[PDB]
């Protein structure tokens, strides 16, 4: 038991499935021991939380509440009951292009929206693409993410090798968004084939292959999927397609004649919904503290209840 | 190549 949550079974810092007592809603709670972190780690943890609070997209795992005690930080997250795309791929082998496209339109919307908010993810990979109960994508794990500006190449060469842009294996100060564009190409490849385009016996092999930038196109892959891959997986970062360019690509829009993929528009805030507010008032909250919590984006217990009532 | 998990890495230049 913690705050307004009854903690239930472990599902993954431990991650525990929990129920919000006031709303009865199911959530995933990350339990993080602060004591045993170092300054650097602590700093990155505050950054990760700040980043998660900024992102509000239907295919990004939602943060509901932050609970702090001396020794423990609790992050109350949206629960994605379908598990990782990684384990889905292992169970089903691969996705037919139509299914891959359904996932990949949601992936691309989500990441292009991160970029709109001036956030690079930096660990886009199958394990970080979760699936909710309706088989929608929910992007997770902002542990390597950072804010960026266009007047600033980035400095830190973090990622996961098979998904990492070659400039990262090199020493090379880089434009952040472009790194996520490469990783997205690798994802696309792995959704349609069920295999990774760059690997080897060891990381020195993997590295060499990534830096050559050559990958094999299986014979079943459509011409459109092949041509799309070519816009992501380009060695020179400044000629990789932009995500806005990539949204208009043919493969992305097959079956979407009337509904081309376009950048996500963040909904206006609604902090004064009469239905949710009434319910909360009869739970004993007041309108005044709902307003302060929501307008202040506090992610405290009040804000969490309001959010959970709309989910 | 076969789909498998790799460790995250803080500094891929090594």
């Amino acid at each position: 038991h913690i705050g307004n949550y009854r903690l239930l079974k472990t599902i993954g810092a431990k991650v525990k499935l929990a129920r919000h007592i006031l709303t009865g809603k199911e959530v995933a709670v990350k339990i993080i021991d602060k004591t045993q972190l170092n300054s650097s780690s602590l700093q990155k943890l505050f950054r990760e939380v700040r980043i998660m609070k900024v992102l509000n997209h239907p295919n990004i795992v939602k943060l509901f509440e932050v609970i702090e005690t001396e020794k423990t930080l609790y992050l109350v997250m949206e629960y994605a009951s379908g598990g990782e795309v990684f384990d889905y791929l292992v169970a089903h082998g691969w996705m037919k292009e139509k299914e891959a496209r359904a996932k990949f339109r949601q992936i691309v919307s989500a990441v292009q929206y991160c970029h709109q908010k001036f956030i690079v993810h930096r660990d886009l990979k199958a394990e970080n693409l979760l699936l909710d109960a309706d088989m929608n994508i929910k992007i997770a794990d902002f542990g390597f993410s950072n804010e960026f500006t266009f007047g600033n190449k980035l400095d830190t060469f973090c990622g996961s090798p098979p998904y990492a842009a070659p400039e990262l294996f090199q020493g090379k100060k880089y434009d952040g968004p472009e790194v996520d564009v490469w990783s997205l190409g690798v994802i696309l490849y792995t959704l349609v084939s069920g295999s990774l385009p760059f690997d080897g016996q060891n990381l020195k092999e993997l590295r060499e292959r990534v830096l050559r930038g050559k990958y094999r196109i299986p014979f079943y892959m459509s011409t459109d999927c092949e041509n799309l891959l070519k816009k992501f997986l380009i060695l020179n970062p400044s000629k990789r397609g932009t995500l806005e360019q990539i949204m208009k690509d043919r493969w992305m829009n097959v079956g979407h004649e009337d509904d081309e993929l376009k950048p996500y528009v963040e909904p206006l805030p609604d902090y004064k919904d009469p239905r949710r507010t009434e319910l909360m008032v009869s739970m004993g909250y007041t309108r005044e503290e709902i307003q302060d919590s929501l307008v202040g984006q506090r992610y405290n217990e009040v804000m969490a209840t309001y959010l959970l009532l709309g989910y | 190549f076969p789909l498998k998990r790799h460790d995250k890495v803080d500094d891929l230049s090594k």
